[PDB]
């Protein structure tokens, strides 16, 4: 089960 | 740019038995960057139907791939793995040796 | 015992040859179970181990979306990182990310991970804290500020502590018969004469799972470590692994050397000798 | 899908106001956004909430009462100011399209009413400063609970009530302006359409 | 952050135009929306990076380009009445970004015939003596009338400085003939000062209406002055007393 959120840009 | 030259091992899935269908593997690891050229050779000729695993990597970020293809080994037939990489001047050939 | 879930991500830019190749894979322990390749004809997150196949279409659609999203995040990040490092759009570069969790036999979080690398080098890493960042350089420090501001660690920490653990548990349960079955190595010793003076003793371990294993040579039952050649554990291609360990010993002294094999799948450690 | 049920909300200045929003998403990952659009038409980002953020977002006087279970994402504006009168958009992006599109709600017009300390309803006539015989009617100083209806007669123009704020004195007052090309048009009838205070001052 | 231009635009049917949008935020993602009543915000085109553009929900009639990450110009090759709308350029760090900053907006009006374009006439109406006497306050009213399209910015200037305190301007202009989308508009504004500030002939009150109309290049086929973007003002000076004599 993968993780994800908005706004993770480097 | 970090560069790490690939380690190479060539071996069969199962203990090699002449006349017995098996799988010839070429494990390339510890390399960087990821772009790499890997062929399995039968008697120095490129084996057409070779599959490889999905690019993955180890804790030190270095990459590994398993190349493999169905094969029936014989006393006479020689198999090898030819690997080219940016860290390599010349494509590197590792001969399959049943004892390693 | 202890178990792990890991997601690995690699984006490789290929300027003048299209857009970045993105490849991600999911492991439980040493078992590949999901994959996504931006180069696949019609890219989906695909199962790669049977027990994951029960998951419903909502699961596969979502995992596919997240991978696609990661792919895109990566494309943007490669662009950004060119600016951070003042590099040319002409060079090919690698973004790598790994994350996941370790659970103890109790099934509670032992350790969580989230780490990025740029061009084979540490870039930014979630600390063991699961609460703070370690930036490898000045560029990554910029990323750190962005991520501190967004309170990313907080949410990542909740993921590592919740879903990661919980889904790992559920995978472990669904894949009980395989993920939780340790397959012992078939072992044997080969003898390879170098010359009249010396021989190689090679202790083999085959068809084992998980990959973790200890192979050691002893001489008269005493440590033979810095004298042992260990090849990297290698995949057989059927989810089990192989390794060998080797000593060069004086011809006629082979019988002083014992190979020792420890592995989850062995009730008790093995002692092997060459059959002289 | 974003539902703002309130086409308009009113609030007494200094009071707090909650602007309702509900969103429809199947995805577990999304972001809720509020934007403010003042009269001049710009889109001012106010606040963002991630579906996985356990804290409720806060940005100055804006707070987002994010109820994942109720599927609501109400904007709360503390200590309403006259400058808050504007359109408020609830918006969302979700995983289904990789967070591509903003989905905006219909929006809610926030009307911040001034606290009128001393109403002094009156309709004044103003004259053009130029050598013209053109004139204007100014209904001013009424409380926030009287309303200006536009004319039902097409040749008389009447603006909606407007609040001005003389800041140095912290003084606020409502006005509405009315003018006509017509000739029978006197200020004494200008706002007949509106129900105006009985004591509304009509100077001589 | 996002500099979108122009803020206002009237276009003759069939004319081209490029809405401009630049961001100084090193944003990878840029997009164009149009805002239309009942239609919410519709995506037109977007660009996830330099050299990449894709079609939104309503790409037709528009083309975009992404030569650099900084700019995302929106192009209307052939203006149509349907394309009358309010356009927003939006940018953000990435596809999955949360820093979603919209531009000031471009309010676009597509007209069949430019002969409908009229600049405002501006008048200032002096404070009633009755108000001055009754409230010790003085309300000036500015009236901008006869204009089309809705593209005005109204400002008060007191002694040469833009003023905001005491100013109230109608939120939206009011149509002189509301049922016709071709009708001209009127706008009012009030500026309230103290009577005693008004009773000073030295105090200068100017109402200024910046109107956005035709450009230099637009064809103009009428005898009346070409209604180009221009400022139109009306002013008034304080009324000193009978009587002297600026009050202390």
């Amino acid at each position: 089960k993968r993780w994800i959120i908005l706004g993770l840009n480097k | 740019m970090i560069q790490r030259t690939p380690k190479i091992q060539v071996y069969s899935r199962h203990p090699a038995e002449n006349g017995k269908s098996n799988f010839l593997n070429c494990y390339v690891s510890g390399f960087h960057p990821s772009d790499i050229e890997v062929d399995l050779l039968k008697n120095g000729e490129r084996i057409e139907k070779v599959e490889h695993s999905d690019l993955s990597f180890s804790k030190d970020w270095s990459f590994y791939l398993l190349y493999y293809t169905e094969f029936t080994p014989t006393e006479k037939d020689e198999y090898a793995c030819r690997v080219n990489h940016v860290t390599l001047s010349q494509p590197k050939i590792v001969k399959w040796d049943r004892d390693m | 015992g202890s178990h792990s879930m890991r997601y690995f991500h690699t984006s490789v830019s290929r300027p003048g040859r299209g857009e970045p190749r993105f490849i991600t894979v999911g492991y439980v322990d040493d078992t590949l179970f999901v994959r996504f390749d931006s180069d696949a004809a019609s890219p989906r997150e695909e199962p790669r181990a049977p027990w994951i196949e029960q998951e419903g279409p909502e699961y596969w659609d979502r995992e596919t979306q997240i991978c696609k999203a990661k792919a895109q995040t990566d494309r943007e990040d490669l662009r950004t990182l060119l600016r951070y490092y003042n590099q040319s759009e002409a060079g090919s570069h690698t973004l790598q990310n790994m994350y996941g969790c370790d659970v103890g036999p109790d099934g509670r979080l032992l350790r969580g991970y989230h780490q990025d690398a740029y061009d084979g080098k540490d870039y930014i890493a979630l600390n063991e804290d699961l609460s703070s960042w370690t930036a490898a350089d000045t560029a990554a420090q910029i990323t750190q500020r962005k991520w501190e501001a967004a309170r990313v660690a907080e949410q990542l920490r909740a993921y590592l502590e919740g879903e990661c653990v919980e889904w790992l548990r559920r995978y472990l349960e669904n894949g009980k018969e395989t993920l939780q079955r340790a397959d012992p190595p078939k072992t044997h010793v080969t003898h390879h004469p170098i010359s009249d003076h010396e021989a190689t003793l090679r202790c083999w371990a085959l068809g084992f799972y998980p990959a973790e294993i200890t192979l050691t040579w002893q001489r008269d039952g005493e440590d033979q470590t810095q004298d042992t050649e260990l090849v990297e554990t290698r995949p057989a291609g059927d989810r089990t692994f192989q390794k060998w360990a080797a000593v060069v010993v004086p011809s006629g002294e082979e019988q002083r050397y014992t190979c020792h094999v420890q592995h989850e799948g062995l009730p008790k450690p093995l002692t092997l000798r060459w059959e002289p | 899908k974003i539902t703002q049920t309130q086409p308009g909300m009113f609030v007494q200045e200094k009071e707090a106001v909650t602007l309702d929003c509900t969103y429809d998403t199947s995805d577990q990952s999304y972001g809720l956004f509020w934007y403010k659009q003042p009269s001049s038409g710009e889109m001012i980002f106010l606040i963002y909430q991630g579906s996985y953020d356990e804290q409720n977002a806060t940005e100055g006087r804006y707070s987002l009462n994010f109820q994942k279970a109720r599927k609501s994402a109400n904007l709360v504006i503390s200590a309403s100011q006259l400058g808050d009168s504007a359109m408020y958009f609830c918006a969302m992006r979700d995983l289904r399209d990789n967070f591509n599109k903003f989905y905006f709600g219909s929006g809610t017009k926030l009307n911040v009413k001034p606290n009128i300390q001393n109403p002094d309803p009156a309709v004044y006539q103003l004259r053009d400063s130029k050598s013209s015989d053109k004139s204007v009617c100014l209904f001013t100083d009424f409380d926030s609970q009287t309303n200006v209806s536009q004319s039902k007669d097409s040749d008389v123009y009447i603006t909606d009530k407007c609040v001005l704020d003389m800041r140095s004195m912290d003084f606020k007052s409502n006005s509405a302006v009315a003018w006509s090309n017509k000739s029978d048009f006197a200020c004494a009838n200008a706002f007949n359409n509106s129900i105006i205070p009985e004591d509304t001052f009509f100077p001589s | 952050g996002v500099t979108q231009t122009p803020k206002f635009q009237v276009l003759k049917t069939g004319q081209s135009m490029t809405l401009q949008c630049a961001q100084d935020m090193n944003h990878e993602y840029m997009s164009w929306y149009r805002q239309d009543p009942g239609m919410g915000l519709r995506l037109i085109h977007y660009s996830v990076g330099a050299g990449i553009t894709d079609q939104g929900e309503v790409p037709n009639g528009y083309n975009v380009s992404r030569s650099t990450t900084e700019d995302f110009p929106l192009r209307l090759l052939s203006a149509a009445p349907s394309q009358t709308s309010v356009y927003f350029c939006a940018s953000r760090e990435g596809l999955g970004g949360t820093e979603a900053f919209f531009g000031q907006g471009t309010r676009l009006t597509v007209v069949e015939d430019l002969n409908k374009v009229f600049p405002p006439e501006v008048a200032v109406f002096e404070p009633s003596e009755a108000e001055i006497s009754h409230t010790q306050k003085a309300t000036l009213v500015c009236l901008a009338t006869g204009f089309y399209p809705d593209h005005v910015e109204l400002s008060w200037w007191v002694n040469g400085k833009e003023v905001h305190s005491g100013v109230c301007t109608d939120p939206q202009p009011l149509k002189e003939q509301p049922a016709l989308n071709d009708s001209r508009y009127a706008l009012s504004s009030r500026l309230r000062v103290s009577a005693t500030f008004w009773q000073d002939p030295r105090n200068h009150f100017r109402c200024q209406v910046q109107f956005y109309g035709l450009s230099e290049n637009d064809e103009w086929t009428q005898d009346r002055a070409k209604p180009v973007t221009q400022i139109v003002s009306a002013e008034a000076w304080g009324r000193a007393d009978a009587s002297g004599l600026v009050p202390r």
